[PDB]
């Protein structure tokens, strides 16, 4: 339905930063680079591997 | 019936300046533009360019 594809998504995000706490702030940009290069079936163990962040972290942020 | 109250806050990146130099962190305008005002008033803040990111503006801000 989005004629011009990604506004939202960056308004959200951008949103979803502002509003965490101030040692989160790497994190998400941490998963957003790691999210950014992988091939597409990421298992989360590997994942928290090479970016040091928790599961729950990265679950809680998807959801 | 269309009537409005404007505030205006000139040099407000030097508020911030004087704040932090004296060992504070919370000059009134950081915290005042966060805030949520009455319905028929305006803020208005006007700085330079490069010390726009001392005040920090919330993801709602026009620029």
């Amino acid at each position: 339905v989005e004629d011009t594809i990604g506004e939202v998504l960056e308004k959200s995000i951008a949103r979803l930063r502002d509003t965490a706490g101030i040692s989160e702030r790497a994190q998400i940009d941490t998963i957003c680079s790691a999210l950014a290069i992988l091939r597409p079936l990421i298992p989360l163990s590997v994942l928290s591997a090479i970016s040091g962040v928790a599961g729950s972290a990265i679950k809680s942020f998807a959801l | 019936p269309l009537a409005v109250l404007c505030i205006i806050i000139d040099a407000a990146d030097n508020a911030q300046m004087a704040a932090e130099e004296i060992g504070e962190t919370r000059s009134f305008i950081k915290d005042l533009i966060r805030e949520k005002l009455p319905d028929g008033v305006c803020l208005v803040a006007l700085c330079r360019p490069y010390r726009r990111e001392l005040l920090d503006p919330p993801p709602e801000a026009l620029t």
